[PDB]
Order: structure tokens, then C-alpha cells, then sequence
């Protein structure tokens, strides 16, 4: 369902 | 962290002698410790991160000096990667950079100054790793979804692995095993490919590679262009896998999903060099659990000895595990952590003695750990 | 019941193998290591020394002063164009669909509510499937061999030919579930005049009245091993009662003992455009039903329809190059057939240098040298080695053959990167040059562009061919108009020199 | 759903 | 008046370079590496057709035939160039059948059968005398 992120988001 | 209770700590120890941070204020994505280094010479690392890739010395008391500082004169550069390794006639150390661009630099610190460079990458570039008993073999790893070999002496690109058979997404990781016989490498396409450099095909490429001279011939050097991997799976994450590492003859290798596993390919009993690229099968020896590291391109590092293993999360937490066990179940674990250190560990690195540990973070900080005696 | 034990008995078993696997390894880990700490110890490796702008790197724990070092520049390097990894093709080759996404696309880690739905509806067209998401005939040469039927000796061969391509389970078309494709429709019948002929069938008594009767004797004892036997069903199939060459082509086997073999087992028992699929309706004729008839194609040499059928193309009688619309292949939109063709000289020539019939190029493969280089208007492009005149080949969009709905999962994602490689073929297919295909992939959209795109009928098969709209010289860059919409043009394709 | 295509004149 | 790349490796060309075409190449090794793994990956065909099938498929890929005269050229030209490694690898009956299988697809004729047979022999013959 969701991607996968390289870096936190704020 | 794990399904086999551990009540003994790990009897690895160490203590947090120093922090740096560098003014450019961007991620610091790798950091090696030169294990090249001259036995009774001081512990030299570099780490990369924005356009720069700066040189540290370390000393007694935990003092980390600054010994050489670079820039790209390309301000949209960012560098990745990093991999040590020396020239076999000068003897001086070389370091190659590479990072979005896909560009791979040699950097000769004896000489201050950019040496090599490669061009040919079709996006950028996530690992550079050095054959380990042939130091001018340097292995790319790339967004282009391939893998390329180069002859850094004779500037040649021995092979490229990818195509029909290769990675369908990104390229995060790869690594040579012990003797650099074979590579295992790993991606945004979940699966992990072995890729046989022992092969009469690539020893031949490798022995023409050095063969080659433009100045004695009219055509170009015909690259291996290698479609079809040795082995792949896609059975031990169900994610982007962004670091494989050799146990020797076993695989040790991570997603974002909290967890290094430690598997084979084919059933228990068979041996890594009978496996027919056909093999459906993959053991599992054994699993390393962890907390918040659900970010992807965050690479754990062993020491010389592959004695230890070492990986940093998401909430700069720092994970050390003895992998000197019977069961790789009943690894034990020492987590260091700092009270001012609460940034992404992108990358890890220990001395070859083993006695410094570093690790590079998302606000650009160095942490300094020091091994009890 | 309690199967319990039995699942637990078997995780026992594996525990105890796995750790002494990984203590067995860890000894080969040591091993290695200090063979690689030994040729260490040898080198002795120079140590780095200490050395524009400046860079200031301040220590966090009190009692280490803040350093400073001034930067040293990295000469700038020659970048290159973006390109993702692809695979060579001069032809085009089929693909089946995915039923699984291979993985999620990685496009940034920003908090965007139109990205997290796009993700939903590429998973959507995969239908949930995303990866992770919640007997034989033995062979007749062998020492197995059995004796068993023509049909079940060539099984595998009638079965796995492409009669188009003439190969074994091509990449390009899909299995003739008919079987008329390989009957053989003009019999080869005969009788050998004179015997061969010490041991000829022919002097056996009431031998060849026999043979001119299918299209008594004597007993003359061989015996037949089960190869024998099945070779022998294959060549009667094909030879029939010419036993003066069977017995040849057994050479293990007399003429007079292959007969006596053969009496043995007697006394046994309308812009669109629409893909070609050779027809096979045994007993009507090509009609509304005919699937021909239907998607407005021509039968083919392939089809197993009458050979005197009005729906067949038949072919062009030019004593010209067929390159202009006075040859009819030509105003078809068709190349040349090398079977029916056979005036022009498109049947010949398969070594001569120059080709008499100018209506082949495809076919042949007479592709223009193309320069790969970076692209005066977009990423890479194509330039022609040599110059060419108007309305000259210059090579074929070639690349994976896929269906309108694996276009637009692909496509899906493609656009959303902003680069695409599909080409729309017929209303079936889809040419995608992103994974494999060749040196004209590069073409850059103009809408004032110097090639054009035609898709032609050739043997069969649609196939984009790329020509020169006018006279291209020597070092030019190759573009054509990839005809997007209005709105498509300006958002991926638009920028103009 | 229909994605982008290059087209020959028909 | 510029600097071309290699399609391949995407490296520059040297000027003593340009004639020669990387894609100047009908079948490649990737391509003739495919049908030899999907021809084996068969489960019901036997050995023997397997490798007769793979050395077909080498072959007409090498020369691009693309008419059905070109059949009868072929099947001799086969002969000619895979025919020692045909009697080598045990294959000779294996071929007749590629060959019937042939005239049954309405591609040749029995002289093509009789021709390339004798061919076959003849050249069994020579490597024969060879071995002694
Ligand atoms: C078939 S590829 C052409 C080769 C491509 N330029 C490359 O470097 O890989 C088509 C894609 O290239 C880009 N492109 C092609 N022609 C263009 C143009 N005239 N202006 C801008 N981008 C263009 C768009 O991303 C388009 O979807
Ligand atoms: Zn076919
Ligand atoms: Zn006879
Ligand atoms: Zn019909
Ligand atoms: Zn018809
Ligand atoms: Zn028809
Ligand atoms: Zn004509
Ligand atoms: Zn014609
Ligand atoms: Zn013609």
C-alpha cells in the first residue's frame, strides 16, 4: 500500500 | 530484539568520545575508515556527503582532526559513496567518490588532487565497492538499474551486469565475497542477484582489461555486457533492499522493514558454488531484529574480522551485535545511544583494529565510539 | 490431529543443521580473512597528510576547538545525458502481461495526497497484486527408445515450430493451435521404376502391385529395435510406398525388410488497424466469419484456406524498384513477400549488396548506421552516420510487444517520470522500446521534424519502419512527430530548436 | 487509464 | 563535428571508431542466450530435441532467413556448419525428424530431405576416417 521512504518527513 | 531470549549483553563495549559536525549542514550518506592504512599509522576516515568529501584523522582522548577537505565545483552534486583502496606501483591511498550524478572520482590525497573519472553511468550512483585482492576492480552500483566493473588502471570498463536478467528498479547495494569471487547484489526491486566473476568469461575479461591500449589499437574495448545473474531472489524481504554484505559463504542483507536476515541460497545442505542459476530454494539462518529504521538506504558495516556488525536507525540509535556465536539467533547486542544524538544514522564504520567505530548522520554529525579494552 | 509435533520436529531438525552451518562458515570466515590481513601486512601504503572557500567543523563535546580548513576544488567532468538500463533487439518481441507489481516506484519522500492516490491506482491496475503485499517421449537417439506414432515421434516438433519464423518457440508469435499448418498439402507420391536393388522390395511377388495399391508377398527374420520402428512411421508418413529410399534413410534396414515392416503394420487398427492471425476453418470458406474477413486483413501465405481464396494478397509483377504507388505490395501499406513477389527480385538476393526491389528493407533489416550522442534539444539523441535521400529507410522502431492494457500499466508510471518509449502498432499492440530495443529509440519529437513513422504489413507482422521525410546530410539529428495530442505535445514533448 | 504514445499517420 | 557514444557502454568514440556498428548485429548474445533457457526450461520435450531445436534456432538467427525458398539453402547450410556437431552430440535421428517435421510445414521436399541426409553422411564418413 505505501512506498518507502528515503528520509523523515518534517 | 528477537523470538530466542537473550539475558547476557553483548561483551563488546564502547563510549562516546566525540561529535562532529560539518557547517554544510546536509545528510553525511557514507563514511570508510581507510583499512589500507599502514599497521602503526594513525586511523584515517573520510565521509561523503552534499558536494564535499572531507579527511579525519583520529587521536588519543577522542580527538578527531581534520586532515583534507574537497568540494565539487558542481554545486548540484551530491555524493553518496565512498571506497578506499590504494595504487599498486605509488603506494599512495586513492578515494573514489560518487553520489547522484553518476560519476565516479578518484581522489589521490597523497597528491591533493582528482586524479580519474568515469562517466558512463546512466543515473546515479548508490555503492562503490574495491575487489578485495585486486585493487584496481571497482564495482558500481546504479539508478540505472545496472552494476559496472572497472579497471581503474587501465581505465577500461571490464563489465556491465544488468539487462534481460538484471535488476528491474534501482541498484542500492552490492558486495564482493572473501576472496572476490562472486558478487551479491540487491535494489528497489526487492530481490537480491548473484553475479560469478570467477567464470572463464570474466577471468578473461579482467585479464584483457589490463591487456588493453588505445594507443596501440584502432577499436574500443569490448565490454562483457552481462544479462543473466549466477542466482536471484525476491523470498527473504518484501521491500527495497538497500544493504547486502557477505558472511563469508552466507548473505547478510536489510530492508526498511527492521531486520538484517542472514540466508542462502538452495536448501541447507548446498554448496554456494553448485547452485544453478535456476534455484528456486533459499535458507534462513537467522535474523538480526531492530527498532525505527523504516527509512530505506540506511547500511549496516562489519569489521575487518567480520566479527561485529554494526547498524544506526532512523532516531540515531546504534546497534553493535557479536556475530561470533553458534546460533546466529543468540547474536547479543550493545545499543549505544547519546542524549544529543537523535538524527538518521545513514552509514557506519569501524577501524581494521576494530577499536573506533564512527557514524555519520542526517544533520551532517560525526559520533565517535570508542571500544573498552 | 496434533499436528503440532511433526511441524515442531521439523523447525528441531533445522535449528540444529543451521547452527552448525553457521559455526562451519565462521571458520571459513577466519580462514579467508587472514589470508587477506597477510597480503595486508606486505603493503606499506603512504599515510595521509593534513593540506578558496572555507569549510568549519565544530566538535559538540567541550574541550575540542572548532576547525578550520580551506576547500580544495574538484576539477569539473563532462556529464553525460540520463539513460536507464535496455537490451538490443532487431526485432520485435512479444510479452506476456504481469499479474504482480514488481515493486512500488520510488518518487520522493514528500507528504503529497495526489501521490499516496496515484500509488493506490497503479496497485489498483495490478488488481492488490504487488510483490509483498498482504509426460515426455524419450529420445529417439537415445538407448531408451521406444517404438511409438509418427504424430507422437514429432510431437514436440509439430508443436514448438514457428512455421513464420521457421524457429522453435519464437519470441514473436503464438501457438498455431491448428493442426492443418503441419499437413502436408501437396503429397509427395512414389514408386521406384527399377529396383535399387539386390534386396529391392520390387522382386518380392505381388510387391509392387501392393505399393500402387495404398498411395501375399513372402516371409523371407529381422528384428527391429523401437527407434527403427518409430523412424520408420515418420518417412512412410512422408515417403509412402517409395521403400527404395526409406530403407536408405534407416540405412539399419534392408528395401525388402522395410516392405515387409510396412505390410506388418497395415494389417494394424476503418482508421484503426487490426492484427493478422492466420485463418483455419477446415470446411467453410473465408466468409463474414473468417477472422481475415472481419479485421480487414489480407490472407496470408501462412493462411489454411483454399490457395485459389480471393482474400489472399497475391503478390506484385514489377520490373520496377516498388518503391512508388504504381506497385500494388507498395499501395497496400505492405513490403514485398519474398514468396509471392517474384519479378521485382524481392525473392532474391540474400547475398548481393544491392537489392533490386526497394519494397524489402524492413524484411532485410537494411537499417542506416545510426550516432548515438547527447541530444541538441532533449536528453540523448539519434544522428545518421552517412547522409540520405527522401523517403529512404532508415531503421525500424523496434521493441517489446505488449497489449493495450500492459501499455498502460507501464504508461502509468512512465508519464508520471515525464519519459515514455511506447508506440502504438495496431489495436492489439504496443511497441515498448523502455527495456529492449535499438538506436532509433533516441528520436526526439519536432513538430517540424526531418523523418516520418509509416506502420507497414511485413510477412505478417506490423512492423513501424522510420523514413526520411526529406533529404537528411551526413551528422544530423533524427526527429519525427510522435503525433500526442495537442495537450500531451506541449506537457512531455515540448521543446522545439 | 490510456497513456501516451507515439502514433504513425494511418 | 561532435562527440558520439557507444549504444552499449555509454563511453565516447574515438574517431577510428565510427565504422563499425554495435547494432549492425541480427542476433545478440542475449537473444541466443534466451532461446537456449527457454528451450531447456521445457519440461515435457526430450533431451535430443531440445538440442537439436537450440542449434535450429542458432542457426537461423545467425542468417536471418525470412522466406520459405530459403528453406531448402537452410536445412544444407545446417548440414554444412552444425553437422559435425550433430553426429558429435548423437543427434542424426533427431535431425531426420527436424527434417520430415519440415516437409510436413510445407517448407521443403523430399529431394531437401534426401540431399541433406547424404550430406550428413558423407560428412560422417570424413570425421570417421579422421578418427583413425
Ligand atoms: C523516445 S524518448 C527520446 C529519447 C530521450 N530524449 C532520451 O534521452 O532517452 C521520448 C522522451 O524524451 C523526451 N523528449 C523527446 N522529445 C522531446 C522534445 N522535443 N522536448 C522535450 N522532451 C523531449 C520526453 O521525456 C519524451 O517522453
Ligand atoms: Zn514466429
Ligand atoms: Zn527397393
Ligand atoms: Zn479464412
Ligand atoms: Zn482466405
Ligand atoms: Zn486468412
Ligand atoms: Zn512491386
Ligand atoms: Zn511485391
Ligand atoms: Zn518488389
Amino acid at each position: 500500500t505505501k512506498a518507502a521512504r528515503k528520509s523523515a518527513p518534517a | 530484539s528477537w523470538s530466542h531470549p537473550q539475558f547476557e549483553k553483548c561483551k563488546y563495549s564502547f563510549k562516546c568520545v566525540n561529535s562532529l559536525k560539518e557547517d554544510h549542514n546536509q545528510p553525511l550518506f557514507g563514511v570508510q575508515f581507510n583499512w589500507h592504512s599502514k599497521e602503526g599509522d594513525p586511523l584515517v576516515f573520510a565521509t561523503v556527503g552534499s558536494n564535499r568529501v572531507t579527511l579525519y584523522e583520529c587521536h588519543s582522548q577522542g580527538e578527531i582532526r581534520l586532515l583534507q577537505s574537497y568540494v565539487d565545483a558542481d554545486a548540484d552534486e551530491n555524493f553518496y559513496t565512498c571506497a578506499w583502496t590504494y595504487d599498486s606501483n605509488t603506494s599512495h591511498p586513492l578515494l573514489a567518490v560518487a553520489g547522484s550524478r553518476g560519476i565516479i572520482r578518484i581522489i589521490n590525497p597523497i597528491t591533493m588532487q582528482c586524479i580519474k573519472h568515469y562517466v558512463g553511468h546512466g543515473n546515479a550512483i548508490n555503492e562503490l565497492k574495491f575487489h578485495p585482492r585486486d585493487p584496481n576492480l571497482l564495482l558500481s552500483v546504479s539508478k540505472d538499474h545496472a552494476l559496472r566493473l572497472w579497471n581503474i588502471q587501465t581505465d577500461t570498463l571490464v563489465a556491465i551486469f544488468g539487462g534481460v536478467e538484471g535488476h528491474r528498479d534501482e541498484v542500492l547495494s552490492a558486495d564482493y565475497d572473501l576472496l572476490g569471487e562472486k558478487i551479491m547484489s540487491c535494489g528497489m526491486d526487492h530481490s537480491l542477484k548473484l553475479w560469478r566473476i570467477n567464470s572463464k568469461r570474466m577471468m578473461n575479461a579482467i585479464k584483457e582489461s589490463y591487456d588493453y591500449n588505445p594507443n596501440k589499437t584502432n577499436r574500443p574495448f569490448i565490454s562483457q555486457k552481462i544479462h543473466f545473474p549466477d542466482f536471484s531472489t525476491r523470498d527473504i524481504h518484501r521491500n527495497y533492499v538497500d544493504c547486502v554484505r557477505w558472511l563469508g559463504d552466507l548473505i547478510l542483507s536489510k530492508s526498511c522493514e527492521n531486520a538484517i536476515v542472514c540466508w542462502k541460497p538452495g536448501k541447507m545442505e548446498d554448496d554456494i558454488d553448485k547452485i544453478k542459476p535456476s534455484e528456486s530454494n533459499v535458507t534462513i539462518l537467522g535474523r538480526f531484529d531492530y527498532s525505527q529504521c523504516d527509512i530505506w538506504y540506511m547500511r549496516f558495516s562489519m569489521d575487518f574480522w567480520q566479527k561485529m556488525l554494526a547498524l544506526g536507525n532512523q532516531v540515531g540509535k546504534l546497534y553493535v551485535w557479536d556475530l561470533e556465536v553458534e546460533d546466529p539467533h543468540k547474536a547479543k547486542c550493545t545499543t549505544l545511544t547519546h542524549h544529543k544524538c537523535g538524527a538518521a544514522i545513514r552509514q557506519t564504520s569501524f577501524s581494521r583494529d576494530s577499536s573506533i567505530l564512527i557514524a555519520v548522520c542526517d544533520d551532517a554529525s560525526i559520533w565517535r565510539w570508542d571500544r573498552l579494552r | 490431529s496434533e499436528y503440532m509435533r511433526l511441524r515442531q520436529l521439523k523447525r528441531l531438525q533445522a535449528n540444529m543443521g543451521a547452527k552448525a552451518l553457521y559455526v562451519a562458515n565462521f571458520a571459513k570466515v577466519q580462514e579467508k580473512t587472514q589470508i587477506l590481513n597477510e597480503e595486508w601486512k606486505k603493503l606499506r601504503v603512504q599515510p595521509v597528510q593534513s593540506m578558496l572557500k572555507k569549510c568549519t567543523i565544530e566538535s559538540i563535546f567541550p574541550g575540542f576547538a572548532s576547525q578550520h580548513m580551506l576547500m580544495r576544488s574538484l576539477n569539473t567532468v563532462a556529464l553525460v545525458p540520463i539513460m536507464y538500463s535496455w537490451s538490443p533487439l532487431q526485432q520485435n518481441f512479444m510479452v506476456e502481461d504481469e499479474t504482480v507489481l514488481c515493486n512500488i516506484p520510488y518518487m520522493g519522500d514528500e507528504v503529497k495526497e495526489e501521490d499516496e492516490t496515484f500509488i493506490e491506482e497503479l496497485i489498483n491496475n495490478y488488481d492488490g497484486k504487488v510483490h509483498g503485499e498482504e509426460q515426455c517421449t524419450p529420445n529417439i537417439d537415445g538407448p531408451n527408445a521406444k517404438s511409438v506414432q509418427r504424430e507422437q515421434s514429432l510431437h514436440s516438433f509439430h508443436t514448438l515450430f514457428c512455421r513464420r519464423c521457421f524457429k522453435y518457440d519464437c519470441f514473436l508469435h503464438p501457438f498455431h493451435a491448428t493442426p492443418n499448418v503441419y499437413k502436408r498439402k501437396n503429397k509427395e507420391i512414389k514408386i521406384e521404376p527399377e529396383p535399387c536393388g539386390t534386396d529391392c522390395f520390387l522382386l518380392l511377388e505381388g510387391a509392387k502391385e501392393y505399393a500402387m495399391l495404398h498411395n501375399v508377398e513372402a516371409p523371407s527374420p529381422v528384428e527391429w529395435t523401437g527407434a527403427e520402428e518409430s523412424l520408420f512411421r515418420v518417412f512412410h508418413g512422408t515417403y509412402f510406398n517409395n521403400f527404395c529410399s526409406i530403407a536408405r534413410l534407416l540405412g539399419t534396414k534392408t528395401c525388402k525388410q522395410v516392405f515387409q515392416f510396412a505390410v506388418k503394420e497395415s494389417l494394424i487398427l476503418s482508421t484503426q488497424v487490426y492484427n493478422y492471425q492466420p485463418c483455419d476453418h477446415p470446411d467453410r470458406p473465408c466468409d463474414s466469419t473468417c477472422p481475415c474477413i472481419m479485421t480487414q486483413n489480407f490472407c496470408e501465405k501462412f493462411c489454411q484456406c483454399n490457395p485459389d481464396c480471393q482474400n489472399r494478397f497475391p503478390g506484385c509483377r514489377c520490373k520496377t524498384q516498388c518503391n512508388t504507388k504504381q506497385c500494388p505490395c507498395y499501395l497496400a501499406v505492405r513490403e514485398c513477400d519474398p514468396d509471392l513477389c517474384l519479378t521485382c527480385g524481392a525473392s532474391e538476393h540474400w547475398d548481393c549488396k544491392v537489392v533490386s526491389c526497394k519494397n524489402c528493407s524492413i524484411q532485410r533489416g537494411l537499417k542506416k548506421h545510426l550516432l548515438l550522442a547527447p541530444s541538441d534539444v532533449a536528453g540523448w539523441g539519434t544522428f545518421i552516420k552517412e547522409s540520405v535521400q527522401k523517403n529512404e529507410f532508415i531503421s525500424e522502431y523496434c521493441g517489446e510487444l505488449i497489449s493495450q492494457d500492459e501499455a498502460d500499466r507501464r504508461g502509468k508510471v512512465y508519464d508520471k517520470y515525464m519519459s515514455s518509449f511506447l508506440f502504438n502498432l495496431n489495436n492489439d499492440f504496443v511497441v515498448d522500446a523502455t527495456r529492449k530495443g535499438n538506436k532509433i529509440r533516441f528520436a526526439n519529437h519536432s513538430v517540424n521534424p526531418n523523418c516520418y513513422a509509416k506502420v507497414v504489413m511485413v510477412n505478417g507482422d506490423h512492423r513501424i519502419g522510420i523514413f526520411a521525410k526529406r533529404a537528411i546530410q551526413a551528422g544530423e539529428e533524427l526527429f519525427f512527430d510522435y503525433r500526442y495530442s495537442q495537450a500531451d505535445a506541449l506537457k512531455y514533448v515540448g521543446i522545439e530548436r | 487509464t490510456k497513456a501516451a504514445r507515439m502514433s504513425a499517420p494511418s | 563535428n561532435r562527440l558520439y557514444f557507444h549504444s552499449d557502454t555509454c563511453l565516447p568514440l574515438r574517431p577510428q571508431e565510427m565504422e563499425v556498428d554495435s547494432e549492425d548485429e541480427k542476433d545478440p548474445e542475449w537473444l541466443r542466450e534466451k532461446t537456449i533457457t527457454q528451450i531447456e526450461e521445457f519440461s515435457d520435450v526430450n533431451e535430443g530435441e531440445k538440442e537439436v531445436m537450440k542449434l535450429w534456432n542458432l542457426h537461423v538467427m545467425k542468417h536471418g532467413f525470412i522466406a520459405d525458398n530459403q528453406m531448402n539453402h537452410a536445412c544444407m547450410l545446417f548440414v554444412e556448419n552444425y553437422g559435425q556437431k550433430i553426429i558429435k552430440k548423437n543427434l542424426c535421428r533427431n535431425f531426420m525428424l527436424h527434417l520430415v517435421s519440415m516437409h510436413d510445414f510445407n517448407l521443403i521436399s523430399i529431394m531437401s530431405i534426401d540431399k541433406a541426409v547424404t550430406k550428413l553422411r558423407e560428412m560422417q564418413q570424413k570425421l570417421e576416417k579422421g578418427e583413425s
